[PDB]
């Protein structure tokens, strides 16, 4: 069961859920698989907090095991659209789907706790069909496994070639090794 | 009469230690409002409005202090009556022309020294949002811009009922506006949880150290105060929260000072009453944990006083009373010099 | 069904399930598996005491068989970052993953009853494909033994060579046993 | 459905579900297979009616055929602990769990109900695995078996042994039965 909180601010007593009280502060939430249903409130929550105050930062958490390659570039490409600075913050793991959206965090922004793990692999999809279709379909996720490599290689900064050889096999990266790679920039440790 | 803003922050610095921000502000304040009761000529110069304070600082930080020290530098009357008694009209509580009439008992029932008065309304933050809420604000707001009184007649028909303008009395309003830190908070860096977040320090008298310096109109707005009160007060005033380094400047440096006012007492029957610097830190920090502040001090020191200021006057030759930071808490009594 | 609690405050009264009731007073339940939506509310939890009360201990009751490494990682990662202490009391069974997390509670404030039952245990992973994914695969679940054992002898005080014995094999340990053994500070029986 | 109830209070009216008002007299209801979420509900319980008023007594009552030893030992470990004495009345049946904590209340609280059963067996327990594993585990359960056992002869008085040779198989005892074996009191017939 989800616990229920209590504001008491100076209008009046308002009962508030965990998530919701958090997301009064610009926290969002990303747990679970990444799907089309869970990113698109995620969706929401940006737009919402955008209109609210678009010079304020947005934070985000990233405990993701990966998911639908579509329903993560939604929120990567609503992070880069919307003015607001969306920070990100790994805890626990962090899944290609989930590391492509950790990376995708303003510049100085980007943290992961000590213990937390970092992976990146090629694009995985699947499809039956005719031998004229698989082509197309092998065309379009090879399309897309390009657009992925230059998006790390632009935030991490490395070269293209090298994020191509990296993600051609899983690789599992902690907090100290994903600074000197680019994927973040500090890895906080105490308060 | 009418002295520069600058002796009224000096007078003022003798007990307040460290609210220079408020007292600039409460002394132009003040000097300007006089101006106007003595700049009564008929030149065209009669509409200048008055312009009523709005004082905000954490329970004991000094507030009544100022408000009752300068009301001695103006030497007219002066009186502070509680918002919460106040009820709108209709159920049983103080009504507002109450105010006035208990303001006016001090001014001895004198129109000329009723215009010439000030007023320090309290625990305005109780009255934010049917009853009890916008209704007193209401009634409250024609009170304080423009009103006659109707104040009843003492001792001794309907008509006896004095009047005098509420158009020129400044009235000053002093409040602990629980909360507002996080409206204030709100305005940047809203972040209260997370890891990248602006996490209070502490739940000790260190968390409102500056918070209040960037108050602004809409905030006291969210926090319930209707938009039509806050615009009636222009003025907003800020103090601190008197922390450990304030208690510890506030226990000697004060004309009045606890410690003074215990030697006078002790000379008297010819101990010299020392006390040592860590000695006043503690009761500081004491002071702080029990919330009680400036009104602590006193208690924990006849806590620490009292038990050898009935054995004092029964001993003689008594030289001096050294007050150690062990005599503070309870582990040591005050050592004293029982000969000589 | 949860049943409902009024806390009679003087400003009223407002209506609070048994376990928001407790969340008001510091306190934080661990019942079940450890999984990525069960640990998430943990964090935001702990996260949402700390701006309360930033020096007010925490009480954190872990009754668990065990779970997701990955999720407990974030509590344990999260427990140290903040500031407040955080308290264990150990009610009922910890097994692995629940025993990580009460020995990372605060020195001195680590607690279970007379009749728990501590058991330590390697991570269980599980992985299918080719060899060199299996080569991949082994190292991480192999590195993350190793830091399991440094955080245990940190806050346990026992050589790292101990604790890769004992975690070899599963160890059940009584109240009195892990006293000796650091896993907690006070067996405690009653008030 | 759980019916609605009004209390009907000076200060005003409030509506309570059947079992939240009777939470309000210091009543917890155990109600079927004892596991660690409903557990858990009671041990919340018992420690909320701890601050209300840790001298007035506390009544629990019992109706389950068992289930997890951990769960139970929670509760069991928990009502010792606690100031206020937890009485305890049997409305029906209590088999492995239940006659622990029927026999784990206050001297001369304890209850049953005229035509109640109370069985006690000994823990049953399952596990697969090498032979160095069950030996392990067997150790365990064969440990329990004896903590348990001592528990029944603390609180009803009768020798180690004769426990032992009574719980190897099911023995069902009736109301009057269990009065001069040890495991209650008194017997509640009428008002
Ligand atoms: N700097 C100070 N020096 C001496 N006394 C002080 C000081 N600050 C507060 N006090 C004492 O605290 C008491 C409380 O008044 P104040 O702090 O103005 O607001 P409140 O009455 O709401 O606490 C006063 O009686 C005053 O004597
Ligand atoms: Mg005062």
């Amino acid at each position: 069961l989800v616990p229920m909180v209590v504001e008491q601010s100076a209008r009046g007593e308002r009962a508030y859920d965990i998530y919701s009280r958090l997301l009064k502060e610009r926290i969002i939430f990303l747990v679970g698989q990444v799907e089309d249903y869970m990113a698109n409130l995620v969706v929401a929550q940006l737009l919402f907090l955008e209109a609210e105050n678009p010079e304020k930062d947005i934070h985000l958490y990233i405990n993701s095991p990966g998911g639908s390659v579509t329903a993560g570039m939604s929120i990567y490409d609503t992070m880069q659209f919307i003015k607001p600075n969306v920070s990100t913050t790994c805890i626990g793991q962090a899944c290609s789907m989930g590391a492509l959206l950790l990376a995708g965090g303003a510049a100085g922004k980007r943290y992961c706790l000590p213990h937390s793990r970092m992976m990146i692999h090629q694009p995985l999809g699947g499809f039956q069909g005719q031998a004229s279709d698989i082509e197309i379909h092998a065309k379009e996720i090879l399309f897309i496994k390009e657009r992925l490599n230059q998006i790390l290689a632009h935030h991490t900064g490395q070269p293209l070639d090298v994020i191509a050889r990296d993600t051609d096999r899983d690789r599992f990266m902690s907090g100290d090794e994903a600074v000197k790679y680019g994927l973040i920039d500090k890895v906080m440790t105490q308060r | 009469k009418l002295p520069a803003p600058k002796e009224i922050r000096t007078i003022l610095d003798q007990y307040v230690i460290g609210q220079e921000r408020a007292k600039k502000v409460l002394a132009v304040a003040v000097y300007n409002h006089y101006k106007r009761l003595n700049q009564r000529d008929k030149k065209d110069d009669i509409e200048l409005g008055k312009s009523n304070i709005l004082m905000i600082g954490p329970t004991g930080s000094g507030k009544t202090l100022l408000a009752e020290t300068l009301a001695r530098l103006l030497n007219v009357p002066f009186t502070i009556a509680d918002a919460t008694t106040l009820t709108e009209a209709g159920y049983v509580g103080e009504d507002v022309e109450n105010i006035i009439q208990k303001l006016l008992q001090k001014c001895d029932y004198d129109v000329e020294k009723a215009q010439m008065g000030i007023v320090y309304i309290d625990e305005i933050d109780k009255i934010s949002r049917d009853v009890s809420g916008e209704g007193v604000q209401q009634a409250l707001l024609k009170l304080i811009e423009g009103t006659v009184a109707s104040v009843p007649p003492q001792g001794g028909p309907q008509q006896e009922f004095l009047q005098v303008d509420t158009r020129n009395i400044l009235f000053i309003c002093g409040g602990a506006f629980a909360g507002l830190e996080r409206v204030i908070q709100n305005r940047s860096a809203r972040g209260g949880i997370g890891f990248n977040a602006e996490v209070r320090s502490q739940e000790m008298g260190k968390k409102v150290g500056e918070a209040f310096k960037e108050v602004e109109p809409e905030d006291l707005v969210k926090f319930g105060l209707i938009p039509e009160f806050v615009g009636r007060l222009p003025v907003i005033a800020t103090l601190d929260e008197l922390d450990e380094a304030a208690l510890m400047q506030i226990l000697t440096e004060p004309k009045n000072a606890l410690t003074k006012q215990y030697a006078k007492l002790f000379e008297m029957e010819g101990v010299d009453l020392e006390f040592r610097p860590d000695a006043l830190k503690a009761v500081a920090r004491k002071a702080l944990e029990r919330k009680t502040g400036a009104r602590g001090l006193r208690s924990i020191l006849e806590g620490i006083l009292l038990d050898t200021m009935y054995e004092i006057p029964s001993q003689q030759d008594v030289s001096k009373v050294v007050i150690d930071e062990s005599v503070i808490d309870g582990s040591s009594q005050p050592l004293m010099i029982y000969e000589n």
